[PDB]
């Protein structure tokens, strides 16, 4: 089949009546720039694995989406991130969960896949593995956004 | 949660998913996103899938792998498998959300049962399509 | 790794798995044992399964759910699905180990492709059977 | 009813030339006692969920098996334990991974299934959740055996 990419930035109660066009266009513009990057990589002959990794890296970087920068908050007002990558050719996969000091969890997942005998790593173990293979140690505060803090608070309020 | 699936020029499939999880989760909580077969799956012989939504239900239903298994063993098309999982099974189990999927033939599907799902897709060398809401 | 599967007098299936992992593992490593569909699965419509062996391969193959889907979607018996997963699919990926499994009709299977697997089984009201090596 | 139980204590850790008859008998004795317990519970009308929980708890407690007491060692000479439990009737599941301060991971996994809105919890968050539900905190020292330590050295 023809080379193709799809991406998502999350499903949920995205309310048309509460949204403005200006708000929607920020999301549309981000999605279109990332999917076009992927399409161009595909056309240039990049691997599906590199294409999904880069798309997800860009979505992590974008504060609009709940991954990387822009992550939601736990009950304790902290961030704990998860990611997975799977290669359909070899059926190799890599994954991290519960990581707070890695900027791009999808890149750490790629490291688990390519540079370990393992499929999943968690927590400080995952962080330490990634650190030794080039990922810098960030503060979890870098992920924090007003948008997601407000959502935590609004969710707390419904709980009360 | 975010994700991507692709089929490359060499005929290989891949999937990736990343997330901060669910708002107000207990520290230590792990959802579907990092679990192979639940939030992310790819196999050249079937499909690449990335999910988003109520993660606990996607784990218990093994949603991403279930797409593959419905095609591999159930004889379903991508469109049929996606409808069965997202529009029927997941809701029946009390889960909501969606996923993106591409099969080995280059078919694409972006099913969701929620009000919206931020999403885009495009064939190499063609103009992309983006969306937020249903239709 | 240890595990148990059961069918009760009400007709319900359950499974459980526990482990310390693999000797000399990197701290932070998670194998198949705690992952639904990989090392542990139960569904009244099909099967209860608990796995042991090279965990990474059981994740990549979603071994426990694959047994279930082969039976529920493919129509295979428990014995046929166990043979396919344990004796064909897992070795083709570099995987070795076994699993235990009970289907909804009370058939039990204890397939393994290794030199041994510590195991036991028994019907309520009967004498149990144990094993270590092939037989 | 046609009730039945199966258990395992691991595949691939076994070799006939490296084992003794006395070791083999001990494994056979443990498996036989635990499966018997499971059978008797089933006969008495206990749920499959309670039976697999109890059987795995017993396998955890027995130092012959790599789960709970008798866990293998990581690269750093530590223990990190994982467990899962699943109910076929409801598809409810609970799991923990990377826990070092909980005596019986399968009991913690059952707590996750039954007393949280989650399916999987890891590490210190899983431990804190368990401690808050009344579960006891132990030193990871309690899991250590000479059998597994000597195996760590052999893998080096
Ligand atoms: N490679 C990038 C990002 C990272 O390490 O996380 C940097 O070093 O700035
Ligand atoms: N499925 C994600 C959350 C989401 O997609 O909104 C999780 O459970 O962690
Ligand atoms: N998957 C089977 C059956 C079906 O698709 O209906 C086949 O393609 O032959
Ligand atoms: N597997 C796809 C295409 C095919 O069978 O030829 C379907 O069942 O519709
Ligand atoms: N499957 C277990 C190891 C074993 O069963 O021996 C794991 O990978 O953690
Ligand atoms: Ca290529
Ligand atoms: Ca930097
Ligand atoms: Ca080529
Ligand atoms: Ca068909
Ligand atoms: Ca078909
Ligand atoms: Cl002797
Ligand atoms: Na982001
Ligand atoms: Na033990």
């Amino acid at each position: 089949g023809k080379a193709v990419i799809a991406i998502h930035g999350g499903a949920g109660a995205i309310s048309r009546a509460q949204m403005s066009l200006q708000q929607e266009l920020r999301y549309i513009e981000a999605l279109s720039a990332i999917v076009e990057t992927g399409q161009k990589m595909l056309e240039a002959g990049e691997s599906a694995l590199d294409v999904v990794t880069e798309a997800v890296r860009l979505l992590e970087e974008c504060p609009l989406f709940n991954a990387g920068i822009g992550a939601v908050f736990t009950r304790d007002e902290t961030h704990e991130l998860d990611a997975c990558v799977m290669d359909g050719n070899t059926l190799k996969a890599g994954a991290v969960a519960g990581v707070s000091h890695l900027r791009n969890p999808v890149l750490a997942a790629r490291l688990v896949m390519e540079q370990s005998p393992h499929v999943m790593m968690i927590g400080e173990g995952a962080e330490n593995f990634a650190f030794a293979r080039g990922m810098e140690r960030v503060s979890p505060e870098i992920f924090s956004t007003s948008l997601r803090y407000e959502q935590l608070l609004a969710a707390r309020k419904e709980g009360a | 949660t975010v994700g991507a699936v692709a089929l490359d020029l060499d005929g290989n499939l891949a999937a990736a998913t990343s997330t901060g999880g669910m708002t107000n989760k207990l520290p230590g909580r792990v959802g579907d996103s990092p679990l192979v077969g639940a939030g992310c799956y790819a196999n050249n012989a079937s499909v690449a899938v990335s999910c988003t939504g109520t993660g606990e239900v996607f784990i218990r239903a093994l949603a991403a792998y279930d797409i593959a298994a419905l095609m591999d063993y159930g004889g379903l098309s991508l469109a049929e498998a996606c409808e069965r999982v997202v529009m029927e099974k997941l809701p029946a189990l009390g889960g909501s959300g969606g996923l993106i999927a591409i099969d080995h033939e280059g078919n694409v599907a972006l099913p969701f049962n929620t009000e919206g799902m931020y999403r885009a897709w495009g064939y190499a060398g063609d103009t992309p399509t983006t969306g937020i809401y249903r239709e």
